[PDB]
């Protein structure tokens, strides 16, 4: 939103897709959770000054 | 008197210039407008507070004489409060991401629209000295000095 000349950019478009993909692979219906992770993840989002 | 009537004689002529019947009379909506145009810069609060009443929706009804607006101008002048250039400059540095007073105009626009006395986008469009290129900067200090005049 603050990229007043580069808002709605494509990287911020891809970030929202990275989770559904790794959830389609990876996640599963266990007894306790219908979208069980089955893997741990650690996302790093990198920022400029 | 708190101001020279030899120049309030000019002020009576100045009061005549804007769109009205004249006749020695201005409307309360015009009192604040004239105080902006001729007096020291009032807040809306000062217009409502000094020699008037905050319950003033439809402010074109109430009417005051030039010789009543001049008491209003004098009573404001002796009770107003004023910040120095450094106060407003620091008020900009409070937003400064760059430490150099060059943040993009969209920040100044957002602040002037969003907070306080709620300025319109077209009023800032009259104020702005920059341009909508790929850099977008507005210099703080000299543009503050250009605005803070009279
Ligand atoms: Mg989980």
């Amino acid at each position: 939103s603050h990229k007043s000349k580069k808002d709605q950019g494509e990287l911020e478009r891809q970030l929202l897709q990275a989770n559904p993909i790794l959830e389609a692979f990876g996640n599963a219906k266990t007894v306790k959770n219908d979208n069980s992770s089955r893997f741990g993840k650690f996302i790093r989002i990198n920022f400029d000054v | 008197c708190d101001f020279s009537e030899e120049q309030t004689a000019e002020f009576k002529e100045a009061f005549q210039l804007f769109d009205r019947t004249g006749d020695g009379k201005i409307l309360y909506s015009q009192c604040g407008d004239v105080m902006r145009a001729l007096g020291q810069n009032p807040t809306n609060a000062e217009v409502m507070k000094v020699l008037g009443n905050p319950k003033s929706d439809e402010m074109n009804l109430k009417t005051l004489k030039f010789e009543q607006f001049l008491p209003m101008m004098q009573t404001i002048a002796k009770n107003k409060d004023q910040g120095c250039f450094e106060d407003y400059v620091e008020g900009l540095r409070v937003f400064d991401k760059e430490g150099n007073g060059t943040v993009m105009g969209a920040e100044i626009r957002h602040v002037l629209v969003t907070l306080g006395e709620k300025m319109t986008e077209e009023e800032v469009e009259q104020l702005v000295a920059g341009h909508e290129d790929s850099n977008g900067c507005i210099n703080y200090e000299e543009l503050v000095r250009m605005v803070l005049s009279g």
